[PDB]
């Protein structure tokens, strides 16, 4: 045929120097903007944590509310019942979401357009820990392009109905 | 060679053979002088 | 221009290739310029934009990340990366922006403009899967290369000097008709 | 591509007709692979989608809505649509994307791609208060007759055969010189 | 003229195998997805429905919910003062808003996107009625797909400014 | 079409010139009809809707700026806007929309349709930092010139009669071959 | 070169006729629809305005809400604390927002959108004051535009967090 | 019948009629040789 | 005039040499016969 002529050759990006563009490591639940990363640990036990507050999260540690604001509008709203804890914390960087009943779906459907195979589980926490030295393995921009777009879009969506 | 290489991919369709059999006439008229 | 946010690929090796080419020619990064319906030229935009951010705002970190939200629209298209996203829900295979195949013709050396590689099931699809697409990318090749050369044939032969030769075959048998 | 969701019209009978005719041929739904301005193949699109829906996602009825909030410009052209909703809220003449007309020539057989029957008032437009449109598209089919059978031409024909065509006549006329 | 030659045909879609898209019959004020539809009446008279519990809705009867999402995101941010009442129920299937004078802005606001020659007058109830058989006439998608443009794009200004 | 919201530029003066012409022909203006990626057109199409916005909302003065809100992709290229936005938040040149250049051939007569004149750090690029896509437009002009020639030629001229022609002239050779 | 035979020349359109389309004259820090005018002014004293009722802002002069209703929606979730005042009046039109130092972030962001050198201090306060007669000079759609692209696509991130 | 066809909608271009006007005088010229 | 006009700017090319070239014998020919 035509095709017998032609020869197949594969084309791959080099993902390595897209430094501005966050990217999202699946293989390693993994979001890393230049060499600052947050991972998402489905962790089993409650973390003392302090409630989040989230102007001096800002004041403090730009870096993890950057990375994370998006994930946390397109959680959309929190409910009041389920705790949200920031480390507030230099070093130890953890923002630790509680997967209550009621909190499961939005979470979900966070984690889920982030990271497909990370399946959340009621009675446990997210973990987001920040790490400024990490170097996450499989790092591509779609995901985090696919999250920008549905914040932009779905907004409404992920908002109470009352 | 890129003229030569084009012709076998496409002398199916009747225009090109047409041309082609103008062109062949046209050089037998030159050897005719000749 | 494609490259609109660098201003003053093959120097910074954006393109791996696993074929032991190295780069592009100028003339297969220009096929992208009016081309918003293909993944590759998609990402070199995005690869543009990052050079384009490394460059003019190496000061803050916070503000490179901080300008793509409601912006995405301009360095890539919403159309395609909704496309995917869509497609990917529904199981339909998908592209992931990750492998891009063309076809490197041997003989003649012209090559196509590199389309997605589809995945479906968190598996590349099957070679078997897409030739009809690879056939027609390659009738495409040929018929595109015949254009193409027309259309600069065109752009650089004065078409008025076409119409006079035109008149000039008329007389010319007009003066052999005596 | 044009039907990019249904992956492996005329049988489904998408398109009912007054005059008789069953189904369109291939080329004139092919008219419409890089029409994005036209809400004919915009309500392609939707049908190609809503195939693809039914296959793919016939389990959950839930998903098959759901997955529609944010995701039309991936189906359908925004631009139209929010065209549409201004026309109609201003009260000029809007595209409804109920109606379509297209200029059947009888004789020479070819047909025009389907436009849009704008909607004023509630109440279809009269042909006389868009018959410059027929006017322009009538010309249009003339003029993109023309042009496509001269692309095709051109992506079938070897340039380097219509040079050597030219060099013949030259070297003809060189000859005939003596 | 030119025009003389050529013959002017009409196209029509076949809108009645669009069973995935949802379809609005602006003709007897219906939004029917495949077999089932939400019919939007003006009733005059007070309901004896309890609160809407969006959780217990979506639990007990998914294909309601997924139907009037839309348009309640369209209404935006619902008087607290007027009343939203949700019947709960697998067969009686009725979610009616008050059209007070401070909710018919909105209400208005959001019928004019889906039914335009529908006029809500204050003193009133809107009523969506769920119909699991009933076939609504006139069904286009269009109207649907204006709604969720508007969703998208302007889900700001239809939310409360304090 | 170009004026999709006014339906039934020179003569309302849209445009301010210091060189002494006072209109451009319709030919220039209708150089937009496809052209989504130029400021120039974008501001064209935003004078048509102010246009039709002062004809059929004269009554209201509220609706006239309540229906812009999340429809202003129906009028201009929301890609353009970004990217303008995008590029004067990150310290690029970017078009503001103001100053539009266009080349006029003074001899030839034919000119360029008018692009951005880039503006960045809140003055107007120098000519001297533009004067690459100034050839490039100078280069483009003669180009699409002699495309555009042969593309009305094709509109207009039966193909059939020039295959006609070159029948005419085989058999002119077999004539004179005798 | 090619470029010696060719000329440049200058093409500007005439704004002067774009009354539909509010336009944004920077050098007045003026939003200018029609006739209408809104001037945004950095006030360094307290007005004796009361609480912002839209409503009634509403009922009573539409071209003024109309006017900074997009503006508003820019910055967002305003903060309780922060003094909204409105004039409430027909002739003495003044919307006066206080740039405390939680509220001064989002206010700034919307400025900045607008009148990008309009540099907003704290302690201060900023007086839209309405306008039926003031030519402002400079108006060019351009930033309201941005402003209402900005709105549609990034109202999320302009909300609060928690 | 398509050629025949076409002939009368575009007849009025100059450059159609000088065309049809050259194939003319060939037959002509034919028709001088018999 | 636009015929002369646009020659100047692309004679570079070696394609429109050689037509050029071409027309110019065809005139040659024609003085052969007068
Ligand atoms: C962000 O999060 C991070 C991570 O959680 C926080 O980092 C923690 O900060 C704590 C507060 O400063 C600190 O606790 C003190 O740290 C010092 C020792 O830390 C080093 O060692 C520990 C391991 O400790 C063991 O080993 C060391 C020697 O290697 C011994 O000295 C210890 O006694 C232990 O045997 C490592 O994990 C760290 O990385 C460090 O290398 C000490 O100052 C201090 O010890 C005192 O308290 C102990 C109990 O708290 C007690 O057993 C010990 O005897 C000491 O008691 C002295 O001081 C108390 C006053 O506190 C006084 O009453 C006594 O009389 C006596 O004088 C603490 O252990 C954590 O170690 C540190 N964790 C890590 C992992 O780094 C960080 O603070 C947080 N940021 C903010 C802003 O909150
Ligand atoms: C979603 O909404 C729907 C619609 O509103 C709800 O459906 C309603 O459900 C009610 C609760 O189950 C039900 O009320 C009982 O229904 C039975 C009869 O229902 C049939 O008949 C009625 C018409 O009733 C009349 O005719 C029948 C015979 O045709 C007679 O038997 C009746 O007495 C009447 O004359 C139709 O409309 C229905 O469609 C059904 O075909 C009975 O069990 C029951 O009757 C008892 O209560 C009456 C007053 O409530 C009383 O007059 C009668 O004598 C009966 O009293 C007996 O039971 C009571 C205990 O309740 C006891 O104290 C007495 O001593 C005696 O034993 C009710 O009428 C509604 O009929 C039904 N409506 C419809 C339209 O279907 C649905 O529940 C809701 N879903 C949820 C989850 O809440
Ligand atoms: C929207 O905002 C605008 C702007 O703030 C509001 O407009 C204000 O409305 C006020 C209430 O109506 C009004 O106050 C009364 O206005 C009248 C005079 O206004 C004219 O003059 C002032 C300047 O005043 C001085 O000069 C005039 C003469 O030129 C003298 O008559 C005055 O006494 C002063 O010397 C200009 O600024 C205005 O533009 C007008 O041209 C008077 O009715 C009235 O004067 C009475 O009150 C004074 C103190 O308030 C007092 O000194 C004076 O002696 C008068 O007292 C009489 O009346 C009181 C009852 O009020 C009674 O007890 C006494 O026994 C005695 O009979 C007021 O001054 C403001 O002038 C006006 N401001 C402007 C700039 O126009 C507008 O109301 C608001 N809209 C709404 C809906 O609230
Ligand atoms: C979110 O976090 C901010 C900032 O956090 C502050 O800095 C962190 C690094 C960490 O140390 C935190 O513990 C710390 O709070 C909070 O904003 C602070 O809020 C407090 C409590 O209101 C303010 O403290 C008060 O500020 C005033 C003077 O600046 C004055 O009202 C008070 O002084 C009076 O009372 C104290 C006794 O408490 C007495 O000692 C004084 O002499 C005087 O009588 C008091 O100091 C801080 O100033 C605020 N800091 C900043 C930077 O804004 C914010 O409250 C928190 N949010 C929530 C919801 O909890
Ligand atoms: C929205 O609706 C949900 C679900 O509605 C539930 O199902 C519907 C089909 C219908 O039957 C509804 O009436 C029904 O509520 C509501 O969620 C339920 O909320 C109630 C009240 O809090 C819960 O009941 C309590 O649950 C706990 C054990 O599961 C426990 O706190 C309580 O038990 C204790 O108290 C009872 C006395 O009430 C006593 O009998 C027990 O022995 C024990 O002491 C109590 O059972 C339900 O479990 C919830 N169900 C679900 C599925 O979540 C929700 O509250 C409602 N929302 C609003 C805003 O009203
Ligand atoms: C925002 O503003 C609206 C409208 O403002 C009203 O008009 C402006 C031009 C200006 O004059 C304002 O001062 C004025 O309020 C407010 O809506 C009004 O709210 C008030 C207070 O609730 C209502 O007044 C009450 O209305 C009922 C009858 O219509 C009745 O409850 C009351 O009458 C009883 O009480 C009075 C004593 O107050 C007594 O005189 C009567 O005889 C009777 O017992 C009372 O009149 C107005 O009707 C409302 N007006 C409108 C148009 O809706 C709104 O409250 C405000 N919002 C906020 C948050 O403050
Ligand atoms: C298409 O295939 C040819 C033949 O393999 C490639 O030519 C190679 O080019 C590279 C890069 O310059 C050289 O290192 C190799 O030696 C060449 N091979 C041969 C056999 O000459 C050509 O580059 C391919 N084109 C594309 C676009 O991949
Ligand atoms: C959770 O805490 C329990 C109790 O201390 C401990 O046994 C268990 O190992 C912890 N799990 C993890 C995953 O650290
Ligand atoms: C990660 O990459 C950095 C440079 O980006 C390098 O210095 C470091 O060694 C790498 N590895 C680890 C484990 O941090
Ligand atoms: C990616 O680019 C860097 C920087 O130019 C280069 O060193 C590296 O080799 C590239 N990666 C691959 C896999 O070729
Ligand atoms: C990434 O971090 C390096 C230092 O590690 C810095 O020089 C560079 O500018 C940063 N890049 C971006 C895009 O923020
Ligand atoms: C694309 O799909 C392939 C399937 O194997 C996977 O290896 C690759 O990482 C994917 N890329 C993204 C961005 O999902
Ligand atoms: C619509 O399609 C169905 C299914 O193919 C067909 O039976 C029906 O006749 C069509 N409707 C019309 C009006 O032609
Ligand atoms: C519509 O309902 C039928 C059953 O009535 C079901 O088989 C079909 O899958 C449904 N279609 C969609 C698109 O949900
Ligand atoms: C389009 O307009 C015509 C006007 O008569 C109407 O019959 C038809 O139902 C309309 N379609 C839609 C989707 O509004
Ligand atoms: C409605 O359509 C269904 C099939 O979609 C059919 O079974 C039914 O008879 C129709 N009519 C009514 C009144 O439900
Ligand atoms: C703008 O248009 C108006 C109305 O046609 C005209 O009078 C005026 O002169 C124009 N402005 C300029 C600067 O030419
Ligand atoms: C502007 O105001 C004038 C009266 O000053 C009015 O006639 C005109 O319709 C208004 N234009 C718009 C677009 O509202
Ligand atoms: C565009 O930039 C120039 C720079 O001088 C300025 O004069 C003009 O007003 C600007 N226009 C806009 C809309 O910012
Ligand atoms: C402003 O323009 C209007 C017409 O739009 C004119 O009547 C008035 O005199 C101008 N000047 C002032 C200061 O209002
Ligand atoms: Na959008």
């Amino acid at each position: 045929s035509l095709l017998s002529g032609f020869n197949l050759e594969t084309v791959h990006f080099n993902m390595s120097l897209l430094s501005s563009i966050p990217m999202v490591s699946e293989q390693q639940h993994c979001i890393q903007h230049n060499h600052s990363s947050i991972t998402f640990s489905l962790l089993t036990n409650k973390s003392d944590l302090e409630k989040c507050n989230f102007t001096r999260l800002q004041a403090v540690d730009r870096v993890i509310f950057d990375l994370f604001r998006e994930f946390h509008h397109r959680v959309g709203d929190f409910p009041v019942t389920s705790d949200l804890k920031c480390s507030h914390n230099t070093s130890y960087r953890v923002i630790e979401y509680e997967v209550t009943k009621e909190s499961l779906p939005r979470l979900q459907e966070a984690v889920s357009t982030l990271f497909p195979d990370l399946h959340l589980s009621e009675d446990r926490f997210l973990q987001i820990q920040a790490h400024d030295d990490k170097n996450c393995t499989g790092l591509h921009p779609l995901n985090y392009l696919r999250l920008l777009k549905e914040n932009s879009e779905t907004h409404y969506k992920v908002r109470k109905l009352m | 060679v890129a003229v030569f290489q084009a012709i076998p991919e496409i002398l199916n369709e009747a225009i090109n053979i047409v041309i082609i059999v103008i062109i062949m006439f046209t050089l037998i008229k030159g050897v005719f002088n000749l | 221009k494609l490259f609109q946010w660098s201003l003053s690929h093959c120097l910074e090796r954006w393109l791996i290739f696993a074929s032991d080419i190295k780069c592009f020619d100028n003339a297969a990064i220009a096929k992208c310029n009016k081309e918003h319906d293909e993944e590759f030229c998609d990402m070199l935009r995005l690869f543009d934009y990052n050079k384009a951010s490394i460059a003019k705002l190496r000061g803050e970190a916070s503000s490179s990340i901080n300008l793509l939200s409601g912006r995405i629209n301009a360095i890539i298209s919403d159309t395609l990366l909704m496309r995917s996203s869509l497609k990917r829900l529904m199981g339909i295979p998908y592209c992931n922006y990750t492998k891009f195949w063309y076809l490197n013709h041997t003989k003649l050396g012209i090559h196509s403009l590199p389309r997605c590689w589809l995945v479906s099931n968190g598996s590349y699809l099957n070679e078997t899967k897409f030739t009809h697409d690879m056939e027609d990318e390659a009738d495409k090749l040929l018929t595109e290369m015949l254009k193409k050369e027309y259309v600069r044939r065109q752009e650089k032969t004065p078409i008025t000097l076409m119409d006079i030769l035109m008149f000039s075959v008329s007389f010319y048998m007009f003066s052999v008709t005596l």
